[PDB]
This record gives structure tokens, sequence and C-alpha cells, in this order.
């Protein structure tokens, strides 16, 4: 897999954080990591991932 | 002198049509304090259902 | 990807770290960790 | 010599413009004819960047902005309307006639005819907002002024022989209902804290 992988990070921008502040459900500050191999957001139903 | 004198209407402006929508209510200020409060939320700790 | 819990096994074998969201009440917390990391966890969990 | 307007169409929309609505409670023969000649109508007011919305559930036709569908601009200006930001006491007292009448529809249904509300059942309301001013001679008189002023809106009926008003339909089409009950709601919650 990390022979295609080579592609992030190397030529294109990546996005790699999102910091929330009162947005939505998310009281206070909070962020999330996103790894620039690709990541998942999981979670049940109305947690806040949309 | 405040007699009413027989001449024309010429120049009558059409304005201040009186639409529902042009309303907007009082927004009074509030300065009791502030809302600095930003935690790093630690409570996140993964405690999700089976 | 977004996913509300749906092709886990999928997910797991093309992306290196999940954000978990959780619902508690009226506020949402946010967790990210990579795959390992919850799989630690659920063999924690495994112990019940 | 050449065609006109139909003089009962030219009647209703010159009153339109004028005062902002038709009711059927009020004035059937103008409103029933408007509804009788909808293309008409909205033809005389597209050029003005105006149209009709009608209300058929209350009886009620008010005029609002035609403006483009949601373009660059995301709200809406309009040489004609001029916008206005009523003062405290009158967001109170729109605020309080507003959930009188959603309480009211709440039971008779929607449309039902407003119960009349005696002047003397509105002070005590809006005391628990703005206190006393120092006497009744004056509160009461601050009242009737803040009624006269809405009614020039068209929210609400003068009051009657027997000191009673009767709110008029066009109060459920404000622009941002929301407003009211945070600002009331608010308020309330400030005088609690403070007690
Ligand atoms: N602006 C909003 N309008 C309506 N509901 C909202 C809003 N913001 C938050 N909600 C609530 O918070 C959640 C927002 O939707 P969300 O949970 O992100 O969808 P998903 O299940 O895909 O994650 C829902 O539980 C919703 O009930």
């Amino acid at each position: 897999m990390n022979q295609v992988s080579g592609l992030a990070g190397k030529e294109s921008f990546i996005l790699t954080r999102i910091e929330l502040f009162n947005w939505g459900g998310f009281h206070g500050l909070h962020q999330a990591a996103i790894h620039q191999d690709g990541t998942a957001v999981i979670g049940p139903t109305g947690s806040g991932k949309t | 002198r405040k007699q009413e004198v027989p001449l024309p209407a010429v120049g009558v402006a059409v304005t201040g049509i009186p639409a529902i929508e042009r309303l907007r209510f009082k927004e009074v200020d509030d300065e009791a304090e502030q809302t600095l409060d930003l935690s790093n939320h630690a409570a996140d700790l993964t405690q999700i259902g089976d | 990807f977004i996913t509300p819990n749906k092709e886990m096994r999928l997910l797991r074998d093309h992306t290196r770290s999940a954000i978990v969201v959780h619902r508690r009440g009226q506020n949402s917390n946010m967790a990210s960790l990579s795959w390992e990391e919850l799989e630690r966890h659920y063999q924690r969990r495994g112990n019940a | 010599s050449e065609t006109r307007t139909l003089q009962k169409i030219r009647e209703a929309t010159q009153e339109l413009l004028k005062y902002g609505l038709l009711e059927e409670a009020s004035k059937p023969n103008l409103y029933r004819i408007v509804l009788s000649h909808p293309e008409e109508v909205t033809r005389i007011l597209e050029p003005l960047d105006l149209d009709i919305g009608i209300d058929e559930i209350r009886g009620l036709l008010y005029v609002k902005v035609r403006l483009d569908e949601t373009p660059a601009q995301d709200e809406w200006a309009h040489p004609l309307v001029r916008r206005q930001r009523l003062n405290l006491e009158q967001s109170l007292l729109v605020a309080i006639l507003r959930q009188h009448f959603v309480a009211w529809e709440q039971e008779s249904g929607t449309g039902a005819s407003q119960a009349q509300i005696a002047i003397d059942d509105l002070l005590p309301q809006l005391q628990i907002y703005l206190g006393d001013p120092g006497s009744e001679s004056k509160e009461r008189t601050r009242l009737l002024t803040l009624l006269d002023q809405l009614k020039g809106h068209g929210l609400v009926t003068s009051p009657d022989a027997h000191e009673r008003i009767v709110i008029r339909p066009i109060i459920a089409h404000l622009a941002d209902p929301i407003n009211l009950q945070a600002l009331l709601a608010w308020l309330r919650e400030q005088i609690a804290q403070q007690t």
C-alpha cells in the first residue's frame, strides 16, 4: 500500500488537522488529527460526523 | 397663513412601502462576562457501547 | 471517509487512523487514534 | 382610449401598497377580487420588485420583496422598502403579542378568530421586564402609545371602546420570529437571576 502512498505529502497539500470551537455540538475546543495516508471517521448515528 | 392652496401635486414621491419583512428586532447587548474556557476536553477518552 | 460504524473491516485495510466521535447528552467529543491503538483498546475490552 | 386596468384591481393594488396588506376580515371586496385575479396583481407588482404572498388559512395578503433567487447578495436590499429596527420596548411588546397569538392558535387551531385581550392583562407582563416607571398614569399611557405605534405596522387593532385589542394575522409572518423568543427568554432569565 505504501508504494502508492508516496504521492501523498510529496506532490499535493494534504489535510492533516481540523480544529473546532463551539461549532455545532462541539463545546469548547476540539481537534482531530488526519493521517497523511488516509483517515476514516466513525461513530454511532447522530454523533457529529457531518 | 396655514390655509391650503389649490396647487397641483407634482413630484409625488412613493416610498416607505410597509413590507412586514423590513422589521428587525432590538439587539440588546450583553457585557457581563466572557467565555474564556478552551480546555483540551480530555474527558474524550474512549468509552463506547459494546 | 465518513461512515456510521459500517464497513469497518474495509476501512481498516485502506486507512491508518480513525476519528471516533461519540455523543453524550447535548455535547459531542472526538478522539483521534490509530487502528492499532484501537485494537489494544478492544483487547482491554476483551477481558470483560 | 387605451386600455386601463380594472378600477377595482387598481384600488386593491394602491391599498395594498399603502397599508402593506389586505384582510378578508376587514376588506372582503378587495381581498376576494385580488384572489380572483392573482396574475394581474403579480404582473402589476413585478416591475417594482414587489410580490404578494398569500395566506389563505388566515385570510391575509401581504407584500414582500420579489428580489432575485438567492443571488450573490446574501441579504436583500430594496430602494422603496426602508428597513427598521424596533426599539427595545416595541420588541418586547411584539414578542409578548407573538407568544400570545401562538399560544391561542395552539388551542383553537390555525387561523381561529383571535380572542380579545384586555389592556389590563398586558401591563403586568410588561412590568416583568420594565419594572414600574412611577405611576399607573405613566405605564398605561406608555402601553397605549406602543399599541398605537404597532397598529401602524398592522400588528394590532386600535383599542376598542372597552379597552381590548385583537392581534392581527400579520404577526405570524414576521421576518425572524426566533429573535423574539431568544431576547424575551434572555431578559426573563436576567430578571430571575437578579431577583
Ligand atoms: N444546525 C443543526 N440543525 C439541526 N440539527 C442539528 C444541528 N446541529 C446539530 N444538530 C444535532 O446534532 C447532530 C448533527 O448531525 P450529525 O450527528 O453530525 O450527523 P451524523 O449522524 O452523520 O454524524 C445531530 O444529532 C443533530 O441532531
